[PDB]
RNA sequence: GGCGAGAGACCGAUAGCGAACAAGUACAGUGAUGGAAAGAUGAAAAGAACUUUGAAAAGAGAGUGAAAAAGUACGUGAAAUU
RNA sequence: GUGGAGGCUCGUAGCGGUUCUGACGUGCAAAUCGAUCGUCGAAUUUGGGUAUAGGGGCGAAAGACUAAUCGAACCAUCUAGU
RNA sequence: UCUAGUGCAGAUCUUGGUGGUAGUAGCAAAUAUUCAAAUGAGAACUUUGAAGACUGAAGUGGGGAAAGGUUCCACGUCAACA
RNA sequence: UACUGAUAACCGCAGCAGGUCUCCAAGGUGAACAGCCUCUAGUUGAUAGAAUAAUGUAGAUAAGGGAAGUCGGCAAAAUAG
């Protein structure tokens, strides 16, 4: 409950969330942004292809000193990877949201990922043993994922504000003179 | 799609394992046989007979035969159908030498 | 399934090591119900567990 | 302080940046100066390097100790199937360089050359020059006025030619296409020569002749990322060097507080475009001919090809150029042969070369024999024979 | 100091005794000794029956409550950081 | 010829720790790994028990060792020492 | 009006928390794993079978002393640890 | 009075290549509980897959010369029963 910021109709929307999931925050963020705004079946097909290494997930932000591949050309980048675990969590949540939409009674074919956000969860901390008798941290950086799918509506509306206009007497007289000499 | 066929092939492993690490020869022979079957039959589901595994490992890791005669049988799948409805079963063929032989279809007898 | 303790009991019963004990793979349900040395003995009698053939070390070239 | 002992720079700085060439076909960055008196001819040619072999010849060098004596020399063979002329384009001079104004093409382009305009030919409507070819069939309208434009302008003229790759043993199927300058006279005659040779073939015998000096322009063999030692020829540090000896020890002084461009650094070795000059032609051989490997002294009917074929290339069923020595590139690589730019008399570029013998023994091993008949005579009947 | 009482222009959970809590506790050290952290759902558990997706955790609904922008990671819920 | 002495000798187990000034050097390790080496029947190695306690011990002697602490240990107090 | 434990940017300040570094260094000693089936939501790692290998009796075997203290055995079982 | 007795049950902050007392001890080669192979017994554990650039660590080979290298024959080779 109390999802992130949305601009959508909750009646034409369905939601899913997964908290305290032991999966890399940095990889899940990229995996989510790879399907933000996407049609749902297209996204599911894409993620299956990512698992089968036929397509890739573009890494935009958490990408330092990672490798390159040809499967980034699809997105205008060179740095792309195939985060299996994040993909599987994300498509589980997509399954959940699609089932919730079917229960709400939605079209099931006009659905698109209108919202998907990943934020950090509390660290799960273990120890690393280093040289010279030292102890460092070894933390998992888990993820909360929330996503909202929405039905696509046609063009929204028109008929903007009244657009009141204030004229000086000089401008009114100019308009009157032009309307007099012309038609 | 169609074609539940069975065939007998000869695989040259000497050229496929050329230059390979000795403790990875036979393991790579397994994978190259799977790739051979996926090439010839179009099946990513490739099940090997343990008799073929024994034939591969009969001389240890770094003693794999230069040539191996295989019976690859494409079959219709079962098992609560997976992504692919076909799988290739690779068995060995008992023959004196696998040299001189060319590919032959096998009859459903 | 899990037949570690069955193989252990069978070794102790047959008087050999686990490297000899042979459990048939087609009677796993019959072997997993075996929780006792007496049942292991029954299964050794009926052929579900057999000791093994000892591995030979011939002294022929030596001779 | 000053270097204890003097030594020269390791490497040549005018061959930088030692980077990969932009293409696999090296481009001619200079053509011979034009004399507008001689007939119209190509200044260059396209071929594929097959391999190297061994030559014997009687040397004519008066003053040497080997005058009128037999020497053994290494040659490289370039398979030169006839090129096909498809197109010309005129270049006019400007204060910013030579600029092309028009490119006229032939009516019928072959598949092997229109494969050069596709990256995926197996899935295409092939739709290439399908409107330019309909630009013909009205007598000469959109073509003759372009040619007249090239005549009215275009101080420089170049013909577009492509290779007949299907005549080679290579499995590439995609022809190499290149601009080659014409160095006759009368740009009108240049372009008329081109128009007459459209869709038609030009052989290497019409371009090169024996005892002629030429330049070979090719991309050289690639060797990937290489360390400073083999890339630049620097000294190996001694054995008891921590953290590696196959390095440069000092890569600069404290000031300038930077690594200088002139310091040897690891990187790409090979696949640079190189121009190698003054390689004498020792034979221009035809493919409508057996005894290509025969001479006035051998007189045994044998082709230029060794027993078993040129390693990694194949046969020389087409024409060929046997040129002295070693040229850049490896086997199967496209080579651009170019006429010399200066007149080299030199008492060595004028030596008339008369071959005595050509090695046609196998290059796949220590070849004992030059011909299967020789093999059969030496060895006798075998269990295979009857 | 012990037992029993009454007070304060004292401190208010990084304060005040080390200790507002199963504190001289857990834990460390051969040992003498050393020595923490840690309070607050709500008036009341009324602590989420039931449906559905999912292997399950959970989710989406529904429902309780004045309020789940109070769900035993629970008053308010800052900043860094995301 | 016999015999089989030795703080003899080659060389294992073992005890030690030369050289590579090798590996490692945010290590497997707050001293290790590998190879090369000294020695290997005795002034040998080693378990357990026992004695010696801080201006004191113990020292085939390096100011070495005395629980990762030694040209005077560790703990608390004097002590919020100056 | 009285009163003071009254105002923080620093003190290699104290305690707690959080970043960039960075999905980076790295998870490479000890010869070596492979095939099938079963189980299961899910198997490079669980079990069985088959094969290939090692320790090679101054053993990766079978037992013990010190030390540990239930780690033994079974059943169930995977949120954390491995 | 179970059990481990150690590349996971002890001590080293830990499931650390370290340390930690002892008994039994097969066949062959061979002087030999040396090294190498094997039987009994026990393991098959150590994150994996794909490639094979540089630089490394460990192992090696090199024509002709033969210490000219370096503070120094360091290292390696040669010798070897
Ligand atoms: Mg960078
Ligand atoms: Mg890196
Ligand atoms: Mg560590
Ligand atoms: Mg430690
Ligand atoms: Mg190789
Ligand atoms: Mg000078
Ligand atoms: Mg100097
Ligand atoms: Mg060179
Ligand atoms: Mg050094
Ligand atoms: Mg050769
Ligand atoms: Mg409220
Ligand atoms: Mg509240
Ligand atoms: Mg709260
Ligand atoms: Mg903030
Ligand atoms: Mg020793
Ligand atoms: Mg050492
Ligand atoms: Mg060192
Ligand atoms: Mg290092
Ligand atoms: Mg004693
Ligand atoms: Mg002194
Ligand atoms: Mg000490
Ligand atoms: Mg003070
Ligand atoms: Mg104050
Ligand atoms: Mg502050
Ligand atoms: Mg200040
Ligand atoms: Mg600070
Ligand atoms: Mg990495
Ligand atoms: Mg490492
Ligand atoms: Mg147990
Ligand atoms: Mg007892
Ligand atoms: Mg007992
Ligand atoms: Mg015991
Ligand atoms: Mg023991
Ligand atoms: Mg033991
Ligand atoms: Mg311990
Ligand atoms: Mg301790
Ligand atoms: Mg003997
Ligand atoms: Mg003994
Ligand atoms: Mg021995
Ligand atoms: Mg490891
Ligand atoms: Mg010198």
């Amino acid at each position: 409950a109390r999802y992130g910021a949305t601009s959508t109709n909750p009646a034409k929307s369905a939601s899913a969330r997964g908290s305290y999931l032991r999966v890399s925050f940095k990889n899940t963020r990229e995996t989510a942004q790879a399907i933000n705004g996407w049609e749902l079946t297209k996204a599911q097909k894409y993620l299956e292809q990512v698992l089968d290494h036929q397509r890739a997930i573009p890494f935009r932000r958490f990408n330092s000193s990672i490798g390159r591949t040809a499967q980034g050309k699809e997105f205008g980048v060179t740095k792309a990877r195939w985060p299996a675990k994040s993909v599987k969590f994300v498509q589980g949540l997509l399954q959940n949201a699609a089932a919730n939409a079917e229960a709400k009674g939605l079209d099931a074919t006009k659905l698109y990922v209108s919202h998907i956000q990943v934020n950090q969860a509390p660290k799960q901390r273990r120890r690393t043993y280093r040289a010279h008798g030292r102890i460092n941290k070894y933390e998992s950086s888990p993820s909360h994922i929330e996503l909202v799918v929405t039905e696509k509506e046609e063009a929204v509306a028109k008929a903007a504000e009244k657009k009141v206009v204030r004229l000086t007497s000089r401008q009114r007289g100019r308009i009157a003179a032009q309307k007099r000499i012309a038609a | 799609l169609k074609d539940v066929v069975t065939r007998e092939y000869t695989i040259n492993l000497h050229k496929r394992l050329h230059g390979v690490s000795f403790k990875k020869r036979a393991p790579r022979a397994v994978k190259e046989i799977k790739k051979f079957a996926k090439l010839h039959m179009g099946t990513d589901d490739v099940r090997l007979a343990p008799e073929l595994n024994q034939a591969i490992w009969k001389r240890g890791v770094k003693g794999v035969e230069y040539r191996l005669r295989l019976r690859i049988s494409r079959k219709r799948n079962e098992e609560e159908d997976a992504k692919n409805p076909l799988f290739s079963y690779v068995e060995p063929v008992l023959v004196a030498s696998a040299k001189g032989l060319q590919t032959v279809v096998v009859e459903e007898d | 399934a899990n037949l570690r303790t069955q193989k252990r009991l069978a070794a102790s019963v047959v008087g050999v090591g686990k490297r000899k004990v042979w459990l048939d793979p087609n009677e796993t349900s019959e072997i997993a119900q075996a929780n006792s040395r007496n049942a292991i003995r029954k299964l050794v009698k009926n052929g579900t567990i057999v000791k093994k053939a000892v591995t030979v070390h011939s002294k022929s070239r030596t001779r | 302080s000053h270097r204890k002992y003097e030594a020269p720079r390791h490497g040549h700085l005018g061959f930088l940046p030692r980077k990969r060439a932009a293409s696999i076909r090296a481009r001619v960055k200079a053509f011979p100066k034009d004399d507008r008196s001689k007939p119209v001819a190509l200044t260059s040619f396209l071929g594929y390097k097959a391999g190297m072999t061994t030559i014997v010849r009687d040397l004519d060098r008066p003053g040497s100790k080997f005058h009128k004596r037999e020497v053994v020399e290494a040659v490289t063979v370039v398979d030169t199937p006839p090129v096909v002329v498809v197109g010309v384009v005129g270049y006019v001079e400007t204060p910013r360089g030579l600029r092309s104004l028009t490119t006229v093409w032939a009516e019928h382009l072959s598949d092997e050359v229109k494969r050069r305009f596709y990256k995926n030919w197996y899935k295409s409507k092939k739709k290439a020059f399908t409107k330019y070819s309909a630009k013909y069939a009205q007598d000469g309208a959109g073509i003759e006025r372009e040619l007249a434009r090239i005549k009215k302008y275009a101080s420089v003229v170049r013909v577009l030619v492509h290779t007949q790759i299907r005549k080679t043993p290579l499995a590439q199927k995609k022809a190499h296409l290149a601009e080659i300058q014409l160095n006759g006279g009368s740009i009108s005659e240049k372009v008329d020569w081109a128009r007459e040779h459209f869709e038609k073939t030009v052989a290497v015998d019409s371009v090169f002749e024996q005892n002629e000096m030429i330049d070979a322009i090719a991309v050289t063999k690639g060797h990937g990322f290489e360390g400073v030692t083999h890339r630049w020829g620097t000294k190996k540090l001694p054995r008891k060097t921590h953290r590696g000896l196959r390095k440069v020890a000092c890569i600069g002084a404290w000031h300038p507080a930077h690594v200088m461009w002139s310091v040897a650094r690891a990187g790409q070795r090979g696949y640079h475009s190189r121009t190698s000059i003054n390689h004498k032609i020792y034979r221009v051989g035809k493919g409508d001919d057996e005894a290509n490997g025969a001479t006035s002294f051998d007189r045994t009917k044998k082709t230029i090809t060794p027993m078993g074929g040129f390693v990694h290339y194949g046969e020389i069923k087409n024409d060929f150029i046997m040129v002295k020595g070693c040229i850049p590139g490896n086997r199967k690589r496209i080579v651009t042969l170019r006429k010399s730019l200066y007149t080299n008399t030199s008492r060595k570029a004028l030596e008339e070369v008369s071959l005595k013998w050509i090695d046609t023994a196998s290059k796949f091993g220590k070849g004992r024999f030059q011909t299967p008949a020789e093999k059969h005579a030496f060895m006798g009947t075998l269990k295979k024979d009857l």
